């Protein structure tokens, strides 16, 4: 939505 | 009393907290040092230390029974609207009633009221927090209750944005029958009295300070000089 550093500490 | 599978659910709540929270605070030096004398000297090494915080959020809550089968989405919103919950509660657990303050293992990492006045609050803000962690430490709360409540703050179908809310409250209703069950049967009294009714209104107490920072953190961040104290991980998670 987006928010690569939050979405990627939780893939 | 307990079903395996609420046995299931402690466990792996346990471990999971147990994971993402070093109670000697040992990672603390790699923050930018803290300065208690621009004014907010304590905003560079406050700001690392939520940053770090929110890192073990996500890692706490990528482990709750069914939180990653969510969609990415949905585990976005609830994690960007409830860190701050959940780093409130989950500093609990170092701070100290003796002199209302959190003791983080040395007098260097030993918060009080003045620190966080020196990170751009006000009092307005910061005595209704203190006030919340003396309740809440008033709870003494065993450790399968607060990774359970911590839990339940995360799991909430209420935050703004959910897509899915009846798989959000699929699983906060898993988590709550197991803390309402947990406190019947391993909680003694008279601790457990009214326990859950008092541990629900610590997460109505934690939307209320929710709110009221989310306000100064507008009025602070704001202001491109202070913004730029903050971290890469704070400014996208509670905006810009
Ligand atoms: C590991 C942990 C927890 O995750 C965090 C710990 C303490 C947390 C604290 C104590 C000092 C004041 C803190 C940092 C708050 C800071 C200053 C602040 C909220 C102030 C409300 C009055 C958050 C802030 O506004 C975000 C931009 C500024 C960094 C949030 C959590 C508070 C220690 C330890 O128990």
């Amino acid at each position: 939505k987006n928010h690569p550093m939050l979405m990627n500490l939780l893939k | 009393k307990l079903s395996e599978e609420q046995q299931h659910i402690i466990a792996i709540l346990l471990d999971a907290h147990h994971k993402t929270y070093d109670p000697t605070y040992a990672d603390f030096r790699d923050f930018r040092p803290p300065v208690r004398m621009s004014p907010l000297s304590m905003l560079p090494h406050l700001a690392d230390l939520v940053s770090y915080s929110i890192q073990k959020v996500i890692g706490f809550a990528k482990m709750i029974p069914g939180f990653r089968d969510l969609t990415s989405d949905d585990q976005i919103v609830l994690l960007k609207s409830s860190a701050i919950e959940v780093i409130m509660l989950r500093s609990n657990q170092s701070f100290t009633m003796d002199d209302m303050s959190w003791d983080c293992g040395s007098q260097d990492y030993k918060y009080d009221v003045t620190d966080v006045s020196k990170a751009g609050h006000t009092l307005e803000l910061i005595e209704p927090l203190i006030k919340f962690q003396v309740g809440l430490k008033k709870l003494n709360l065993h450790e399968e209750e607060h990774v359970l409540l911590m839990a339940i703050c995360i799991v909430s179908p209420d935050r703004p944005g959910v897509q899915d809310a009846k798989l959000v409250e699929a699983i906060q209703d898993r988590l709550s029958n197991t803390l309402q069950t947990y406190i019947r049967c391993r909680h003694p009294p008279p601790g457990s009295h009214q326990l859950y009714a008092k541990m629900i209104q610590k997460l109505a107490d934690l939307r209320s300070l929710n709110e009221e920072h989310s306000k100064q953190y507008r009025s602070l961040s704001f202001q491109p000089e202070n913004s730029m104290k903050l971290t890469p991980l704070v400014l996208e998670v509670f905006g810009n």
